[PDB]
């Protein structure tokens, strides 16, 4: 009793349609204030749409025209429609019962959707030179592959404390790109060589690059 | 709405968790818990009730100009996002940006900022990114304001979310994507890092 | 299919003319009203002058009573706004907006079709 | 001439209004009276005609009005329109599609609202389907979310169905009371009369 | 039945103000208004204001518009009731009372129809003057206070700030003919009564009367010997 | 400045009918409803009817309520000792948008006896005068029904200056108490020959005098 349990998730390519579904267990559907709210990965919550009990829709201005929601009474079931979908829309979507004054007291598990591109891309890794200004930090960009992930070693496994690999960020372009850097002293930048190993295992991509100061 | 970024309690003191806006009198005011990889749960509704279940440590109120929740003798089961949305309008619904409650549980770090130019290398295929990151922060809250020359810039960024490393310390990167032509013409661009008050700021220049 | 196309603004001094007009095309019939409404920096939108075009009954607001002129010629489907003795209280960002009715309201909800802004600046 | 006028004053200058979910209907017959003092008047910030002219009122003749009169919020006088949803246009006062008069409104923050609050006006937020044009629901039945009939039990999916509009002097415009009119013309043809 | 308790007497200073608490009884929010009413001594009764939870609603009174505040946390299931810069008129019992809800479905009101169950009240005082402990003086018993071999004897106790105090003779063990009188208020704002008991004529030799003044507010206590 | 009127006092037989009227307005009763309330001297009110004519329980039928336009009425059948009580009407008037309640109206079961008041009047104490003070007490006690007027006299003058009375209050025995006190400085009280304590009861008045020692 008293569950919403969503399903439909998954990537889907730019332009691309996917339906998003809100099974409900004890409380009635088309009695209720229902609502869609989507949270983008670290970002606040933003509501998308609702549909009154009487049937009445709204949908919010970054979803009006690409969005739609609706019901099935036998199923007891909220569904939410999406088209036209870019990488803004890319969110974890919950479905929750709305009270209006009382608020929103049940909510979904709530369903994951990824909207970037398909195939596979290998990354371009770019060296970050230490700067010429006791310690030094130099490192690797590893920019605009998918999917993830990437590995990176310095020296062939050789080097590994003071590596620290950021994890990535997800581009609005659907791509990724993380960094991977290690804090050496200033006195060794001259006599030691350092060389970061990028790995891109879907795309069988294997790039070791130099990284020497900037000249 | 306005919800500061994040509040930090000692265990066992008390919260108290502020929602800004104009015209805070009619509308009412509802809080939400959000526990990392959890759906959000309906805390306080109302301004001032607590639903059924929920410890008396929470309780809400709202005058004014803001709204605030207050959790009274707090634990690390508390350490989550909290977010406010208001009863204005019967047609949409907004929230507040959210409010990360750390529950201390060492003392506070100021950040490690280290700022890297577009490497020559990057320059010659055309693009330009310039590199923030963030690490060894605690708490795990915050926000990075990028400046060219001394002008603020918005396009182009892309911001990790504060993610716990090895230490239990946080980490973050910031992405400014430019062309050579922006990366040129300007005399140097700012990363801007402030965490709890204080701001530790890098720049680079084109040389 | 409606659409409103708008023109005009510009800056002027104090006390200066200026001449706006909002061109409505995709009407089957005479039966809209059109509505100005301006947008002062950090304001919300404010309406100003309205026009029933089956009436041709015009309404002002107190403050532009006597120095703002609203009217439609025919053949052009396109409804002007003649602001005389400017102030500098009138920058704005101005907007017409259509309905399908025969009046007027403050609520710029209220009107479903929209032109672009066009803006007023009055300083010296 | 003052043979029979027509008693607008017993609607629109009424000492207090109806809330939106029990709004009050006024038949109004017998008369003549103009509209455009009306129309004219700066008073009426809201003064919608549909498939009627408003200032063309005095040229036309018809057999009965209905005066509809009730209170709602500022920013919910564009639901008071044909075609429209929402609380108000769902569950307290539909016009027909097909609706011909005119719907009157004016800020009535000087009268409708006290410091601290005019917890009075009330109107439904919940009802298991729409209204039809003109139908009025004043039931305060226990309104049930769940499978479980509430039996007049306020527990888990069983609430109130109306809500006080309160109303401040400092609250904004979209906030603010505002009694609206709604007039009602019905058919004619041919108005030799 | 259900019960409402509100909080204990209060006495405060002209300018101050006072908030006064009243429980509620389990779900008496459900479909149940309350009242805040005030009684003067001796005078009637006079509506403050109220609240309705099920609306979220609340209304007050022409005459204590702008210095009142009234609260109800659901969360405790209680109403409070704060009555800012008070002043000398304001001296009543403030009572809070549940109200059955009228439903005017005419004109789509929602107002108190009467409350059947009340709270017990609650006593505010309101007076410039501060606590002072009583000066209390022997009544003695003469021939001029003797009527029929019965002996009228009694203590007079002045000057004390605020209510209440209270009188007993000899420690308790004298009950019978005492009456003591309820305090006048003097122009000075201090109060003000008198105990007296009435004896045989012929224990005035063999038994020793004492009374006992008891003014807590002040932390006073005063046994008065009364001889002839 | 209040709008509903009730008269202030009412008499009725015991076992018969009493009617107290209520009056208002178009304000208050033209729309909305009017209760009422039985309050006995010193305990709390309680609602007697509610709806212009609807009962609670445990309230008899001996009550009952009646609304017409702008007025209200109450009605006590069979009167019985325990209904002697002030009895308040109150409507939600929306003028001021709130409930107002009447004036109220003491109701007096006749079936009760007269009674003479005792007066009793203490001189100023010895120890009072030697602080430089001095406060004649004047105890009334055993009147009904509670209302008395008290006047001071000085030798052979009245006196007003320096009196403080208190209201009557009901006593144990259903009978009504009031006391007066006269404060004078100690040059006062030797320089008269006496002072006397005229207490007024239906019309007749019982005197106590007192001279310095
Ligand atoms: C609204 O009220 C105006 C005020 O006039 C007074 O009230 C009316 C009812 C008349 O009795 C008038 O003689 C009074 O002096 C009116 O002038 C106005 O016509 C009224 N209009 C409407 C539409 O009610």
């Amino acid at each position: 009793q008293v569950q919403l349990v969503e399903s439909g998730g998954g990537l889907i390519q730019p332009g691309g349609s996917l339906r998003l579904s809100c099974a409900a267990s004890g409380i009635t559907v088309s009695s209720n204030y229902m609502t869609w709210v989507r949270q983008a990965p670290g970002k606040g919550l933003e509501w998308v749409s609702l549909l009154y009990a009487g049937g009445s829709a709204f949908y919010a201005d970054s979803v009006k025209g690409r969005f739609t929601i609706s019901r099935d009474n036998s199923k007891n079931t909220l569904y939410l429609l999406m088209n036209s979908l870019r990488v803004g829309d890319t969110a974890v979507y919950y479905c929750a019962r709305d009270l209006q004054v009382y608020g929103m007291d049940v909510w979904g598990q709530g369903t994951t959707v990824t909207v970037s591109s398909a195939s596979t891309k290998g990354p371009s890794v770019f060296p970050l030179a230490p700067s010429s200004k006791g310690t030094a930090a130099l490192g690797c960009l590893v920019k605009d592959y998918f999917p993830e992930p990437v590995t990176v070693s310095w020296n062939s496994g050789a080097l590994t404390s003071g590596v620290h690999t950021f994890p990535a960020v997800l581009q609005s372009s659907g791509l990724y790109s993380l960094s991977s850097v290690v804090t050496v002293p200033s006195s060794s930048l001259g006599t030691q060589t350092y060389i970061c190993n990028v790995n891109h295992k879907p795309s069988n991509t294997k790039v070791d690059k130099r990284v020497e100061p900037k000249s | 709405l306005t919800q500061p970024p994040s509040v930090s309690v000692a265990p066992g003191q008390t919260a108290r968790i502020t929602c800004g806006g104009n015209n805070d009198g009619a509308k009412s005011v509802h809080w939400y818990q959000q526990k990392p990889g959890q759906a959000p749960v309906l805390v306080v509704y109302d301004d001032s009730d607590r639903p059924s279940g929920i410890p008396e440590r929470f309780s809400g109120s709202n005058s004014g100009n803001t709204a605030t929740l207050t959790i009274t003798r707090i634990e690390a089961g508390d350490e989550a996002d909290y977010y406010c949305q208001v009863w204005d309008s019967s047609r949409d619904h907004v929230f507040g940006t959210g409010t990360k409650v750390t529950v201390l549980g060492q003392p506070k770090a100021n950040p490690t900022v280290t700022l890297f130019p577009p490497s020559s290398e990057e320059l010659q295929a055309n693009k330009a990114t310039l590199v923030c990151l963030i690490s060894d922060f605690y708490p795990g809250a915050v926000t990075v304001a990028w400046k060219a020359d001394s002008s603020p810039v918005k396009a182009g960024v892309e911001t990790t979310t504060p993610s716990k490393q090895s230490n239990n310390k946080y980490a973050a990167s910031s992405y400014l994507s430019l062309t050579p032509e922006q990366w040129k013409s300007h005399r140097s661009y700012s990363c801007q890092v402030t965490h709890e008050g204080s701001t530790v700021e890098k720049t680079v220049a084109p040389t | 299919q409606v659409q409103l196309v708008e023109s005009g603004g510009g800056l002027v001094q104090p006390g200066g003319s200026l001449r706006l007009s909002c061109a409505a095309s995709g009407f089957t019939n005479d039966f809209y009203s059109i509505a100005w409404f301006r947008q002062a920096p950090g304001k919300e939108r404010e309406g100003v002058s309205w026009l029933s075009v089956s009436d041709n009954t015009p309404t002002y607001v107190d403050s532009v009573k006597d120095r703002f002129t609203i009217s439609r010629h025919n053949a052009n489907n396109t409804v002007y706004l003649q602001m005389n003795m400017l102030k500098p209280e009138d920058t704005a960002i101005y907007y017409c907006a259509a309905g399908r009715f025969a009046g007027r309201d403050t609520w710029p909800s209220s009107y479903d079709y929209w032109g672009q802004g066009t803006q007023v600046t009055v300083s010296s | 001439h003052h043979t029979n006028l027509c008693p607008f004053g017993e609607v629109f200058n009424a000492t207090r209004f109806a809330s939106v979910y029990a709004w009050n209907r006024k038949r109004i017959s017998n008369c003549v009276a103009d509209y455009s003092v009306l129309y004219n008047s700066a008073s009426f910030s809201t003064f919608k005609c549909y498939g009627v002219s408003p200032t063309k009122l005095n040229d036309l003749c018809f057999t009965n009005v209905y005066a509809d009169s009730f209170v709602i919020r500022g920013d919910e006088v564009r639901q008071i329109a044909p075609g429209q949803t929402g609380n108000i246009a769902d569950y307290n006062y539909k016009l027909p599609d097909d609706f011909t008069g005119c719907v009157i409104a004016w800020n009535s923050n000087n009268l409708d609202s006290k410091v601290g609050g005019n917890y009075n006006y009330l109107y439904r937020l919940f009802r298991k389907s729409n209204l039809k044009p003109f139908e009025r629901d004043i039931s305060t039945e226990i309104y049930q979310a769940g499978s479980t009939p509430c039996n007049g039990v306020k527990g888990f999916n069983c609430y109130f169905p109306l809500q006080s509009y309160g109303f401040q002097p400092t609250y904004g415009v979209g906030y603010q009371p505002y009694r609206v009119v709604v007039l009602s013309f019905e058919l004619l043809h041919a108005p030799a009369t």
